[PDB]
RNA sequence: CGGAGAGGUA
DNA sequence: GGGCTAATGACGGCGAATACCC
DNA sequence: GGGTATTCGCCGTGTACCTCTCCTAGCCC
């Protein structure tokens, strides 16, 4: 049939198995592995498995010429086309049924589970050990019971006319033949109507589930016992004997031979009516041989020397490393490809690559032969071979013709992102290296250091067009990770442009007026006017306006000659605001981005190529050169240094004076040297920035330095302020072994010399960095692998699902600083609602419109705090994703379409920057750094005396909503924060709106009265010491961690009553009155001590910063992706309602949460290692923190909802990648998360069991069906759960994924018995089968086929 | 000569079924069954098909009616 | 030549 | 000969198998 | 009580190549 998806696996019926094969092998004969003649009949038969050698007779002795493609029997051979050879396979009809070992050794023993006895009984009967009653005696005997030999006899003499009991597989055959599955299903489901027992109903449901699974699979149980054994053609199994004393594993062949021997012996014995014992023993080792054939890993695996591979068996031949051999490693080397070191060609256009003439000549030999015989220049393949090898001038025209536009695919040896392979048009060049386009090598993440690129030739038409439309660098200029061009000028052309566009204050050609850039070029190339001059030029710049028309605005502009010469490059329809000012790397990035977003791709590609050429040419004309006088040593560097040694000498003198502690003077010296480094760098940069001063008409003037090293990094050509800072100035402070900073920096530059010890110390960092580099490369490869495996089966397949659901999507702000703008995020998304103005309810954007640049700017001017947007997480599409739920941020600027497995794009986009991953304020006083309205969200505070709005808990947020319509400052309000400021109050920058003790957190009382030592035993739960200064005590509560059994049953508490001696409670606040004291809670107030409202109750020391809840780096990325518990989870409010303590510290502590409308017994477990913040009588809500610390994603999903953990994971990974400065659009993280929580557990049972891991898309379809009919089933309520990346990968519905990458035999058996009709939605799965992938062009092709289905 | 696919992207917004249809067009003028409708510049059939679809000459409806045509003649 | 063990490069 | 023939100077995960405080 | 918290064996291995070796083994005729 045609190349389809949605493949069906099931247990085969014997009749159609016989239909597969043609005849049965008579006698088995196999090669001796020292004699390689295929002996017939046997495993090598050219009548049943097809011709082993085609177009000739083969019997092992016969090699006659006669049957060379004609059907006729001469000695028992059949010769046909190789197609019949592939389909011709064997079968052997066994006289006795035989079981399949996989369903026996599997933990879910399919025979055992179906027949409802432990697998010991089945292995006993199959191994010919103990008899089993096959629906035998029932009046006194038992219908289905195992029997020993004496018991079997006793039953036989008891009854022989109503009793039957067999041995081996025939017994299970008779048993499974008996059941009518439908009768069992009907009786069980109708019994469930009457049964009222929970456990009984569970058992009935499980049995009926299994029976319905077998019914729906369409497999009769009698089938899964092997009645006729199908056997492979000999060439379809691994076989490679080696000459000499060394050979190769070929156990499959002699296992076939042994099985055929056993079956033939049994047939002979049965033909002769041999007695029961002998035939039973023959069946016994026949079954044993068949089982060993099916697997030897079910028979016990072992490691053989010289090959980390177990002994060959059919099951082990199912899966090797890394999986199905011919679809992944190892090792898929492919023809029509080459590999060679790379050189730069700065003359090639962006769609071209320079390819050596010999490389082309040997890459296109078949095409060249075809052309040569097409022109009549050759009459045969031999003539073509001679013609090409003679290197005649004629073949050059032939190769030019076959290469006129035939593109080629270049791939870097590691491909860490999508651009790692790109197409180009090959230009035949002299040499022996591939001349790569200079501007593309940055996208390839390659260099020119001997590294070798690889070429492939897409050689059919359709592959060529797939290359041209998609693979070529012209169509792939934006990064598929965050959008934005990836084809940015990197180091040389940017230097040329930065030089040419710079200005001076005086040079030849200053001040005059010239007719357009015409005369600018004419005068500069005359050498009459310097390239740099304040010149007024009448330029005619074109602007896109109206419906897309061009208006030629002509005006006189104050520019420089070189800038006009560059303006010649820029096509029409671009503003002159881009080609003014000194062009940096970010400036040229901006120019290319604007050109793409304003004109399109063709103007963009032409602009890029022309600007490369001009940048190179004027870099050459510049002669920007690096020497040693160019790098400038600050004159005062030594002075600042000597001041630093003077300061550290004073500090160390104090140290020997015993005036400073070790850490003290250590930090002092470190700060002194950091300040010295800063001063040196400042002096060096100040020297650079105006190193060239020029008079205008007599007075000296500063201007951009002609110094070549200043352009060298200021352009962003190569280097940074740090690097040119460490050449001329000191590279200074760095880490030592154990990764700590040395007291004495590297006080020497590179322009000046390095002392021996200095270079020795510096070597530590270099070695550490290189080892880090290697390890990170390996780990990044592994992470890319796991992420691709988890995300690959995800393809955009629908345009719109109408899901008005979405995510709140906000500019991320930490502290006073806005880390990222909402402007950046919003771009490329689709709104989940119609946004309004920050002042009026007017509709700003229409229904679910794409938010491209225009709408993003319209939202910028109408400043908005947040937008709800369509997310793949919110997407309700099944077996795919809505396009409008996704956005369009790709190497394209138009709305994404169907296909294009964005999961793989996301995985490669997350793994690409993996290599770049490396291993007054909060907790003191909140100081708002900007003037704006104060805003508090989720307050835990009661206004008490002295105007104290004392906020408790960590669930409160301080936003700064300024008078524009969005926030600019964000803070987290800690426990017991004291605020003299109200909401919507303008506050000075850095003013303490909230103040508290930095190095200890107090418990500020919001009520006043007596203090009661509730739930305490003096000297058992708290320390006994009272130091009175104002009625205070020094009693300290013992640590939160586990303690004695007489001090962990009562948790210390300080009950605060009013001024009337009566208990009081405040609802809605996580401070009822009784502050249940956590660990190291120094109790300040004794019993009966009177205080005011705003006084500390208990003091718990804090670090004033320095908490370790994040590690950062690629391991942090990985363990977030695996959703591992971060230093044990911090529990939240498991449900809203009142809370209380249970049996404290029975194991760990217990906390009952009592809802007023739910299930009151709802206690959970509390490890004593957590920082406890939980009281009794307080009212909480889901998401409220109960144990303080790092929160795991699992509870966040279970409690706060799907979008909450979506935001959490997205923010965490995006922050981690920002730490390295890499920017990735968050839709990739969204799709990876939507892959993570693709599995869910049902809470309230539905069409599935009460709790089980189920595809959440299956949950959606099942519930939709449930409301489709009246009869609800049940149901159904579910909660999504986050599996780990590997766990989600192995949780794939399609078994093809698991077959290649997990344990196989059990997975394959589950697929067979369940009859799993996998949609084959997976991509790498379509790779594994060998058919077209459902993505890109392949998805479109299969869609066309489906459209042609039932339409022919 | 034209190797950029912007015009074909605008004509066929999917730009991906575009690849399939242009590939079929190339497949059957490369081998007999249809002949190029745009002057040949020694170009490979890929780019002549691309230039055909750029001009709006080849579209999904036109190509499918043309193909169903060559069948009703080849049965006739 | 099928897969493991070792040096070197990138 | 030959034709048959049934740990230690790695590292980390991971299920099974124990180890232990209240 | 019960969750850590150990012990008790198996097993996986970025990218590509350059060279090298080493590969089911037992055994009665």
């Amino acid at each position: 049939t045609e190349e389809f998806d949605a493949i069906k696996i099931a247990l085969a019926s014997p009749d159609m198995i016989r239909s597969w094969s043609f005849g049965e092998v008579k006698k088995p004969e196999t090669i001796n592995y020292r004699t390689f003649k295929p002996e017939r009949d046997g495993l090598f038969c050219a009548r049943i498995f097809g011709p082993v050698k085609d177009y000739e007779c083969l019997c092992g002795k016969y090699k006659r010429l006669k049957h060379r493609g004609v059907i006729c029997e001469k000695c028992g051979v059949e010769v046909t086309q190789t197609k019949v050879r592939r389909e011709r396979m064997g079968h052997i009809e066994l006289a006795s049924p035989t079981a399949h070992i996989w369903f026996l050794k599997s933990l879910p023993s399919r025979i055992g589970l179906l027949l409802d006895m432990p697998l010991r009984d089945i292995e006993r009967v199959l191994y010919f050990e103990s008899y089993v009653v096959i629906e035998g005696g029932m009046t006194n005997l038992e219908r289905q019971q195992i029997l020993t030999e004496e018991q079997y006899l006793d039953a036989l003499e008891e009854f022989g006319d109503e009793f039957d009991a067999k041995m081996g597989a025939e017994a299970i055959q008779a048993l499974l033949k008996s059941m009518d599955l439908e009768q069992e299903c009907e009786q069980l489901r109708e019994e469930l109507n009457e049964t009222n027992s929970e456990t009984k109903r569970k058992k009935l449901t499980k049995r009926i589930k299994l029976l319905e699974a077998f019914v729906q699979s369409g497999n009769k149980p009698e089938w899964m016992i092997l009645t006729v054994l199908p056997v492979l053609p000999p060439d379809l199994r691994p076989l490679v004997p080696l000459d000499g004393g060394r050979f190769a594993t070929s156990d499959l062949n002699d296992l076939y031979r042994r099985v055929i021997n056993r079956n033939n012996r049994l047939k002979r014995l049965l033909d002769l009516a041999a007695p029961d014992i002998i035939v039973r023993n023959e069946k016994r080792m026949l079954q044993e041989a068949v089982d060993a054939l099916l697997d030897n890993g079910r028979r016990g695996r072992a490691i053989t020397g010289s090959n980390k591979r177990p002994l060959k068996s059919l099951a082990d031949m199912i899966k090797g490393k890394q999986g199905r051999f011919r679809q992944n490693l190892l090792g898929k080397r492919v023809d029509y490809s080459g590999r060679s070191v790379i050189t730069v060609g700065p003359y090639l256009r962006l769609h071209q690559c320079g390819l050596p003439k010999k490389m082309a000549l040997e890459l296109f030999k078949p095409f060249i032969y075809g052309k040569l015989e097409l022109r009549g220049l050759a009459t045969t393949i031999k003539a073509a071979k001679k013609m090409v090898e003679r290197e005649e001038a004629v073949v050059w025209d032939i190769l030019d013709e076959v290469i006129r536009e035939h593109p080629v695919l270049l791939n870097r040896a590691p491909t860490l992102h999508r651009l790692g392979i790109q197409a180009f048009e090959p230009v035949l060049i002299e040499g022996k290296a591939i001349q790569l386009h200079p501007l593309v090598c940055a996208a390839y993440n390659a260099d020119f250091d001997g590294d070798q690129m690889a070429v492939h030739v897409p050689l059919t038409l359709e592959a060529q067009l797939e290359a041209r439309a998609l693979m070529m660098s012209t169509n792939n200029i934006l990064s598929p990770a965050n959008g934005e061009p990836i084809i940015v000028p990197s180091q040389d052309v940017v230097l040329g442009l930065y030089y040419m566009t710079r200005d001076c204050v005086n040079a030849k050609g200053e001040g005059m007026v010239l007719t357009g850039p015409k005369e600018a070029e004419r005068l500069y190339r005359s050498g009459l006017a310097s390239l740099h001059a304040r010149v007024k030029v009448r330029i005619t710049e074109y602007e896109k306006d109206a419906n897309g028309e061009l208006v030629a605005k002509t005006s006189l502009k104050d520019t420089t000659v070189g800038r006009a010469i560059l303006w010649m490059i820029v096509p029409k329809g671009l503003p002159y605001s881009i080609v003014n000012q000194a062009l940096g790397k970010k400036a040229i990035s901006k120019m290319l981005n604007t050109c793409y977003r304003i004109l399109g791709l063709k103007p963009t590609v032409i602009f890029a190529d022309q600007i490369m050429y001009t940048g190179f040419a004027y870099a050459a004309r510049s002669g920007a050169s690096v020497g040693i006088d160019d790098m400038v040593i600050p004159e005062k560097k030594h002075e600042i240094i000597s001041e630093a040694e003077a300061e550290v000498a004073e500090i160390q003198e104090q140290f020997q004076s015993g005036l400073v502690t070790a850490g003290e003077r250590y930090n002092k010296v470190i700060d002194i040297w950091a300040a010295a480094n800063d001063r040196v760098s400042k002096a060096m940069m100040d020297n650079l920035q105006t190193e060239t001063v020029i008079n205008r008409d007599g007075q000296e003037e500063k201007q951009v330095s002609f110094n070549s090293i200043y352009m060298m990094a200021d352009s962003g050509a190569r280097g940074s302020a740090a690097q040119i800072r460490q050449l001329a100035g000191m590279r200074g402070l760095m880490a030592k072994p154990d990764g700590s900073i040395i007291e004495t920096p590297i006080t020497a530059n590179f322009r000046e010399g390095l002392n021996v010890l200095q270079y020795f110390i510096s070597t530590h960092g270099a070695r550490k960095g290189l080892a880090d580099t290697a390890l990170k490369t390996a780990n990044s490869g592994y992470l890319t692998r796991r992420l691709v495996d988890v995300a690959q089966d995800l393809v955009v397949t629908e345009d719109d699902c109408g899901t008005h659901e979405g995510i709140m999507m906000t500019p991320v702000i930490e502290g006073g600083d806005v880390k990222e703008p909402l402007r950046d995020r919003v771009l490329g998304r689709v709104t989940a609602e119609d946004v309004l103005k920050p002042g009026t309810a007017d509709i700003l954007v229409p229904r679910n419109t794409l938010l491209h640049e225009q709408w993003c700017d319209l939202l910028e001017e109408n400043s908005v705090d947040a937008v709800k947007v369509r997310s793949v997480v919110s997407c309700d599409t099944d077996f795919g994703v809505c396009a409008h739920c996704y956005g369009r941020d790709l190497a394209r600027g138009h709305i994404i379409n169907k296909g294009e497995a964005i999961g793989v794009i996301a995985a490669q986009s997350i793994g690409e920057p993996g290599t770049q991953l490396t291993m007054a304020a909060a907790e003191s006083s909140i100081q708002v750094k900007n003037k704006g309205s104060i805003k508090l969200s989720n307050v835990k505070s009661v206004v008490n005396s002295s105007g104290k709005l004392v906020i408790t808990s960590r669930n409160t947020e301080l936003k700064l909503i300024d008078e524009f319509g969005r926030t600019k400052e964000s803070y987290k309000v800690p426990y017991g924060a004291v605020l003299a400021k109200g909401d919507g109050e303008q506050v000075a920058g850095g003013e303490t709106v909230a103040n508290w003790d930095p190095h200890t957190m107090p418990v500020i009382t919001e009520v006043s009265g007596f203090v009661r030592f509730t739930d305490m035993i003096d000297g058992q739960t708290i320390t006994r010491q009272t130091d009175e200064l104002t009625g205070l005590s020094s009693l300290v509560v013992l640590d939160s961690a586990e303690r004695t059994a007489g001090g962990k049953d009562l948790r210390p508490a300080l009950k605060i009553v009013d001024a009337q001696g009566n208990d009081v409670l405040i609802p809605g606040t996580d401070m009822p009155a009784q502050y249940f004291l956590p660990g190291k809670a120094i109790v300040q107030l004794e019993d009966g001590v009177q205080i005011s409202s705003g006084d500390t109750l208990a003091r718990i020391p804090q670090e004033s910063g320095g908490t370790k809840d994040i590690t950062g780096g690629l391991p942090r990325v990985a363990d977030l992706f695996e959703a591992r518990r971060p230093k044990e989870p911090a529990i939240l409010a498991e449900i809203s309602g009142i809370v209380s303590f249970g049996k404290e510290t029975k194991g760990k502590r217990r906390l009952v949460i009592t809802p007023v409308d739910g299930s009151d017994p709802y206690e959970e477990m509390i490890p004593k290692w957590r920082q406890l913040n939980v009281f009794e009588g307080e009212r909480v809500e889901r998401g409220d923190v109960i144990s303080d610390g790092p929160e795991a994603p699992h509870d966040i999903l279970r409690l706060r909802g799907v979008h909450a953990v979506t935001r959490y994971i997205v923010n965490e990974v995006q922050d981690v990648y920002r730490l390295q400065g890499v920017k990735i659009n968050d839709k990739h993280i969204e799709v990876i998360v939507r892959q993570m929580l693709r599995k869910a557990t049902i809470v309230n049972a539905g069409s599935s069991d009460f709790l089980e891991g189920e595809q959440v898309e299956y949950s959606r379809v099942k519930i939709a069906n449930r409301e489709l009919e009246a009869n609800g089933k049940v149901g159904a309520t579910y909660s999504r759960d986050l599996l780990g990346i590997t766990k989600a990968s192995l949780a794939t519905e399609s078994f093809i994924s698991a077959a290649s990458f997990q344990e196989t035999t059990r997975v394959l058996t589950e697929a067979a018995v369940a009859g799993k009709r996998d949609e084959l939605r997976g991509l790498k799965e379509n790779v594994i089968v060998g058919r077209l992938i459902p993505a890109g062009t392949g998805y479109a092709y299969h869609q066309d086929r489906m459209r042609r289905r039932a339409a022919g | 000569a034209r190797v950029t696919v912007q015009d074909a992207v605008e004509k066929i917004g999917n730009r991906f079924d575009l690849v399939l249809v242009a590939a079929r067009r190339a497949r059957q003028m490369q081998v007999g069954g249809k002949d190029p409708l745009v002057p040949e510049e020694n170009d490979k059939t890929t780019v002549i098909a691309l230039r055909e679809i750029e001009e709006g000459l080849i579209n999904n409806q036109i190509l499918d009616v043309r193909e169903r045509q060559e069948q009703q003649e080849q049965e006739a």
